[PDB]
C-alpha cells in the first residue's frame, strides 16, 4: 500500500487484480492507521497473523433479545432475591422454562444496555479478596452514554473477482471531525458514587479509581456497525474518602474477533454519519500500601 | 490573477459566485475592489457586514452544508461596477493567503452622456522654451470608448500623439486625455488644428488657430 | 475612529531594500493585526503578510526569503521592507487593519476551529515603481481661457507617477479636475489639470495651481491669465 495522510487515517493505493485475471487497476483506499503498519509503503496489518473474510454488509450485528430454553425433561432456576449477590442460597427461586430476554452485546470495561437491578446497585466477585478475580458491579439506574462518529464517509465498491466486490472507504464529505462518547458529568458522578458506596460494604480505606494496567486497554463496542476504542480515562480518574465529559475513540475496521487462530474480519465501512444512545448499566473493575 | 466578466441590468440583482467552493465548514470574505483604489470590506464572516454597508449587499451563510457561497447584490447601481473578490477559509483548505480570483461586475443599460471636448493652444513659456503641445480633453463620456483623430488644418496628422485609455470618474462617466507634440514652427506654419473626437456613432470637432 | 496613510520612495532601483512606513491615527498599535496587501497593473490583490498583537511574523510563502514586516510601538507606526525586488514589484501597497475571528465548527476542545482574518479599514496607497531610470520633476505650464471657461496647468514630462495638483493651495476645489497621465514613449509621465470657472471672474480673480511631485522634492506653482 501507497498511503498518504489527511491532516486519522490514510489514504492508501495499490494495485489489485480485477475480474478479469490479467488485468490490473490501481484503486485507492482509506484505512485507520490501527488498520495498517508500516512495511512510505504500507500493509494491511493481519497478512503476517491470518486469512481475514469480509464481513458481509447485510448481515446486521444488532443485538437481539436471545431466550435460553432448557430442554424437556430439564429446568431453568431463577432467584427473584433483589440483593443476590454472586453465589449462596437464594430464598427466591422460581423456575422457567426460558431465560429473559438476552443481549449479546460484545462490550469491554463498560456493560452496555444490559440488566439493570433493583433496590440499590450491587457488586459480585469470586473471592473478592483476591486481586486476580474480576469485579462485576451491577447498577440500578443507567448512566445515559452517546457515541458518535461526525466523519461523513462514503462507500466503494471495488470488483477485485467475478462476483467479490470489496467495500472501502474513500473521501470525507465536509469537516474531518473525531469519533467520540459523551455521559453526563452529573450522572456520572452520581453513579461513581453509588459504586463507592458498596466498595466499603466488602473493605473498609480510599477508594480511587485509576486508568487500566487497544481491545482491552479501552472501551471497546459496536455503534451502528463500527467498532469504536474509547480512551476510558477521563472516566476512572478519581479518589472518594451542563458538563459532558467526552471519551477520544479511535475506530478500527480489522478485529481479531475473540481467539487468535488465524481468522479476523473486515467490518465493511457504514456510510453517512454515526451515532448511537446506550446505557451502561454495568462495570468491570479491577483492584491491585494504605489505598 | 485572471478576470471573470459579469454582466447584470441597472437595478437588478446582481449574484456573484465564488470561484473556489468550500470543502468544510466555511468563512468566507467578499472585498470591493475598484481598479487602483482601495478595497471595501463588503462581508467578513458568512454573512456579516460591517457597519456602514447597505443592506443591499448580502452573503450567504453556511448552516448546512452544500449551500456554495454567492454574493447577492439587489437594486444594483452604477457605481456598484467594481471588481469582487472571495476569500475563501474552510475547515479542510490551509491558509487563504491568496484573495479571490476577480469578477469584474459590469452595469448594463446606463445613461449615454456625449464627451465635452475642450482643446487649448501651446503654452506661453513651452513655445518660449521651443516646444509646442496641443491638448485636447475629454470628460463625461458613457460608454467609455472614443477615438481620437487629429488634422492639421485640413489633412490628418497620426503623427506625434498620445492618447490615454479611457479612465472612470466620480460620476461614473469616462474622461481620457489627448496630447498632440508639435514643434514650435509647425505650430505657426498652419492656419488651424482640429481635435475630432467620435464617440460612440457621432464626432465632435473642436478648433483652434495661432493667434 | 481608525484611519491610516502610506508613505514611501515611490521609486526604487532594482535589487534593493523597498522600505516602507505606515502611520495609524485614533488607535493603538499594540491590539490590533495589520496586513500588508500589493496590487500590480493586470495582477490582482496579492496579500504580502501580517504582523500580530502579539507582534508576530507570517509572510505570504509566494514571497520567499524577501518580506520583513516590522513595527514600532513608540508611534502608530509600522514599517514594511521588501528587498531584491524587481520589475514585477511595482504595485500600490495598501495598509490595513486585519482582525480575528475564530470559525468553530465541532469542538473547541478537540481542535476543531480555524482562524480568519478580514480587512475592516484600509489606507490609501503608495505608488512603488522599480527602475533602473533616475527620478524626474516636472515643469508646468499654463493654460490661459477662451457665460463660462476653462483653463488650468500642464504638467509636462516628469517621473515617476504621481503628481497631486492643488488650486489656490486648496481654496479652489469646485469644477477642478485633473485628468489620469500619459506615459510617452520617452519614458515620462505627462498631466494635465483644468478648471471649468464663471466667466464673470475672469477678470479679476486670481488663480494658482500647486503642483507637487515628491520623489522630485519639487514644489511650484504658476499664474493663469488671458
Ligand atoms: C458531546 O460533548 C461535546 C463537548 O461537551 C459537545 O461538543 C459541542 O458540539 C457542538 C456541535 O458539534 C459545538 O457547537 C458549535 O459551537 C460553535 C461555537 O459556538 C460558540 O461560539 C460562538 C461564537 O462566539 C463568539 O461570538 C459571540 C457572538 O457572535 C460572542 O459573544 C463570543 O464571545 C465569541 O466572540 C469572542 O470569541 C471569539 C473566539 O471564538 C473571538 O474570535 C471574538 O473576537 C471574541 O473574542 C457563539 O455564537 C455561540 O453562542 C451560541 O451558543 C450560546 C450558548 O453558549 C447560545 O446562547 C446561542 O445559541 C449562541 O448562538 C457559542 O458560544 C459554533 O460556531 C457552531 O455553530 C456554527 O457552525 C455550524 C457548523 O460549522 C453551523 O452549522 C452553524 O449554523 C453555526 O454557523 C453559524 O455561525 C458561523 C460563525 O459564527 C457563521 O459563519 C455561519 O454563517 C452561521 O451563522 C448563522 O447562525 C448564527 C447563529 O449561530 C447567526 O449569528 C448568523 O447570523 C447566521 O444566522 C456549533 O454550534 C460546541 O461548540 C461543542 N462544545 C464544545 C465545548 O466545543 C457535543 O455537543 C456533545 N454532543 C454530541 C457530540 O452529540
Ligand atoms: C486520496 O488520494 C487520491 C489519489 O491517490 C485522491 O484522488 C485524487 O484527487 C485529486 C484531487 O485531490 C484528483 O485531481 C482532480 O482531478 C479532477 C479530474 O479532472 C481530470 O480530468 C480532466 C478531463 O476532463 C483533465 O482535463 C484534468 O486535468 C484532470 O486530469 C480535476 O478536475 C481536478 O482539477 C483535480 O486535478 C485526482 O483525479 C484523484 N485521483 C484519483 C485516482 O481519484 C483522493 O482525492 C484522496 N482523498 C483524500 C480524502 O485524501
Ligand atoms: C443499545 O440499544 C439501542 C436501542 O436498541 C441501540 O440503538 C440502536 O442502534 C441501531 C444501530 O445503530 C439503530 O438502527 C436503532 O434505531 C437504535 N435504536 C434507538 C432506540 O436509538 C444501541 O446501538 C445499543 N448499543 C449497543 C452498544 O449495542
Ligand atoms: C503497480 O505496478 C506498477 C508496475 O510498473 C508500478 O509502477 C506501480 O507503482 C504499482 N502501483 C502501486 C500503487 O504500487
Ligand atoms: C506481525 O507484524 C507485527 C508488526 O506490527 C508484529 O508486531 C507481530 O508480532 C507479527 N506477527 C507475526 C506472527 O509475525
Ligand atoms: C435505556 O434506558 C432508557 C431509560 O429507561 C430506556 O427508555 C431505553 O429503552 C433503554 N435502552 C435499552 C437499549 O435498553
Ligand atoms: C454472598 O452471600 C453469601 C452469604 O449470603 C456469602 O457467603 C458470600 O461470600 C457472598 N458472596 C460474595 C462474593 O461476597
Ligand atoms: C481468597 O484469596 C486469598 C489470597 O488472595 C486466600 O488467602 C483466601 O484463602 C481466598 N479465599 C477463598 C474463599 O478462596
Ligand atoms: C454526507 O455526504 C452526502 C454526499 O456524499 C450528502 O448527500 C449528505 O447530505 C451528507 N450528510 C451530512 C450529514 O452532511
Ligand atoms: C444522550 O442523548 C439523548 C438523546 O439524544 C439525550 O436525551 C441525553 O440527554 C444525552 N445524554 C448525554 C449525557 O449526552
Ligand atoms: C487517554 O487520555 C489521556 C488523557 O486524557 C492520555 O494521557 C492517555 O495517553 C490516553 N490513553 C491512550 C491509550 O492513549
Ligand atoms: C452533551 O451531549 C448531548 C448529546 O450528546 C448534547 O445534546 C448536549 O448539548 C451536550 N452538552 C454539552 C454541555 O456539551
Amino acid at each position: 500500500l501507497n498511503c498518504n495522510n489527511v491532516n486519522e487515517m490514510k489514504n492508501c493505493s495499490f494495485n489489485v487484480t480485477t475480474s478479469i485475471r490479467d488485468k490490473i487497476k490501481k484503486e485507492y483506499a482509506l484505512f485507520y492507521k490501527l488498520d495498517v503498519v508500516p512495511l512510505t509503503n504500507y500493509r494491511l496489518i493481519n497478512c503476517n497473523t491470518s486469512v481475514i473474510t469480509q464481513a458481509c454488509p447485510k448481515v446486521s450485528f444488532e443485538p437481539i433479545p436471545i431466550h435460553y430454553c432448557a430442554p424437556a425433561g430439564f429446568a431453568i432456576l431463577k432467584c427473584n432475591s433483589k440483593t443476590f449477590n454472586g453465589s449462596g442460597p437464594c430464598t427466591n427461586v422460581s423456575t422457567v422454562q426460558c431465560t429473559h430476554g438476552i443481549r449479546p452485546v460484545v462490550s469491554t470495561q463498560l456493560l452496555l444496555n444490559g440488566s439493570l437491578a433493583e433496590e440499590e446497585i450491587v457488586i459480585r466477585s469470586e473471592n473478592i479478596t483476591d486481586n486476580a478475580k474480576t469485579i462485576i458491579v451491577q447498577l440500578n439506574e443507567a448512566v445515559e452514554i452517546n457515541c458518535t462518529r461526525p466523519n461523513n464517509n462514503t462507500r466503494k465498491s471495488i470488483h477485485i473477482g467475478p462476483g467479490r466486490a470489496f467495500y472501502a472507504t474513500g473521501d470525507i464529505i465536509g469537516n474531518i471531525r473525531q469519533a467520540h462518547c459523551n455521559i453526563s458529568k452529573a450522572r456520572w458522578n452520581e453513579t461513581l458514587g453509588q459504586i463507592v458506596a458498596k466498595l466499603e460494604e466488602q473493605f473498609p480505606k480510599t477508594i480511587i479509581f485509576n486508568h487500566s494496567s487497544p481491545e482491552i486497554v479501552t472501551h471497546s463496542f459496536n455503534c451502528g456497525g463500527e467498532f469504536f476504542y474509547c480512551n476510558t480515562t477521563p472516566l476512572f480518574n478519581s479518589t472518594w474518602n451542563e458538563q459532558n465529559i467526552t471519551l477520544q475513540c479511535r475506530i478500527k475496521q480489522i478485529i481479531n474477533m475473540w481467539q487468535g487462530v488465524g481468522k479476523a474480519m473486515y467490518a465493511p465501512p457504514i456510510r453517512g454519519q454515526i451515532r448511537c444512545s446506550s446505557n451502561i448499566t454495568g462495570l468491570l473493575l479491577t483492584r491491585d500500601n494504605g489505598t | 490573477s485572471y478576470v471573470r466578466p459579469l454582466s447584470v441590468a441597472l437595478g437588478e440583482t446582481a449574484s456573484i459566485s465564488c470561484g473556489r467552493q468550500a470543502l468544510g465548514s466555511r468563512a468566507v470574505q467578499w472585498y470591493q475592489h475598484r481598479p487602483g483604489q482601495a478595497p471595501i470590506l463588503l462581508i467578513y464572516n458568512n454573512q456579516d457586514r460591517p457597519s456602514g454597508i447597505p443592506e443591499r449587499f448580502s452573503g450567504t451563510p453556511d448552516i448546512n452544508f452544500g449551500t456554495r457561497a454567492t454574493l447577492t447584490i439587489s437594486g444594483v447601481e452604477a457605481g456598484d461596477e467594481a471588481d469582487y473578490y472571495c476569500h475563501m477559509w474552510d475547515s479542510r483548505s490551509g491558509f487563504s493567503w491568496s484573495f479571490g480570483g476577480a469578477t469584474r461586475l459590469t452595469v448594463l443599460g446606463q445613461p449615454k452622456a456625449a464627451p465635452s471636448v475642450t482643446l487649448f493652444p501651446p503654452s506661453s513659456e513651452e513655445l518660449q522654451a521651443n516646444k509646442a503641445t496641443l491638448v485636447c480633453l475629454i470628460s463625461d463620456f458613457y460608454p467609455g470608448a472614443v477615438t481620437v483623430a487629429w488634422k492639421a488644418d485640413s489633412s490628418p496628422v497620426k503623427a506625434g500623439v498620445e492618447t490615454t485609455t479611457p479612465s472612470k470618474q466620480s460620476n461614473n462617466k469616462y474622461a481620457a486625455s489627448s496630447y498632440l507634440s508639435l514643434t514650435p514652427m509647425q505650430w505657426k506654419m498652419h492656419k488651424s488644428y482640429s481635435c475630432q473626437v467620435t464617440h460612440e456613432g457621432s464626432t465632435v470637432e473642436k478648433t483652434v488657430a495661432p493667434t | 475612529q481608525v484611519q491610516l496613510q502610506e508613505s514611501g520612495p515611490g521609486l526604487v532601483k532594482p535589487s534593493e531594500t523597498l522600505s516602507l512606513t505606515c502611520t495609524v491615527s485614533g488607535g493603538s498599535i499594540s491590539n490590533y493585526y495589520w496586513s500588508w496587501i500589493r496590487q500590480s497593473p493586470g495582477k490582482g490583490l496579492e496579500w504580502i503578510g501580517y504582523i500580530s498583537d502579539s507582534e508576530s511574523t507570517n509572510y505570504n510563502p509566494s514571497l520567499k526569503s524577501r518580506v520583513i514586516i516590522s513595527v514600532d510601538t513608540s508611534k502608530n507606526q509600522l514599517s514594511l521592507k521588501l528587498n531584491s525586488v524587481t520589475a514585477a514589484d511595482s504595485a500600490i501597497y495598501y495598509c490595513a487593519r486585519a482582525q480575528q475571528g475564530k470559525r468553530i465548527y465541532g469542538m473547541v476542545s478537540f481542535g476543531e476551529f480555524f482562524y480568519y482574518y478580514y480587512m475592516d479599514v484600509w489606507g490609501k496607497g503608495t505608488t512603488v515603481t522599480v527602475s533602473s531610470a533616475s527620478t524626474k520633476g516636472p515643469s508646468v505650464f499654463p493654460l490661459a481661457p477662451s457665460g463660462t471657461a476653462a483653463l488650468g496647468c500642464l504638467v509636462k514630462d516628469y517621473f515617476p507617477e504621481p503628481v497631486t495638483v492643488s488650486w489656490n493651495s486648496g481654496a479652489l476645489t469646485s469644477g477642478v479636475h485633473t485628468f489620469p497621465a500619459v506615459l510617452q514613449s520617452s519614458g515620462l509621465y505627462s498631466l494635465s489639470s483644468v478648471v471649468t470657472v464663471p466667466s464673470s471672474s475672469l477678470g479679476t480673480q486670481t488663480y494658482i495651481c500647486n503642483v507637487n511631485h515628491k520623489p522630485s522634492n519639487t514644489k511650484v506653482d504658476k499664474k493663469v491669465e488671458p
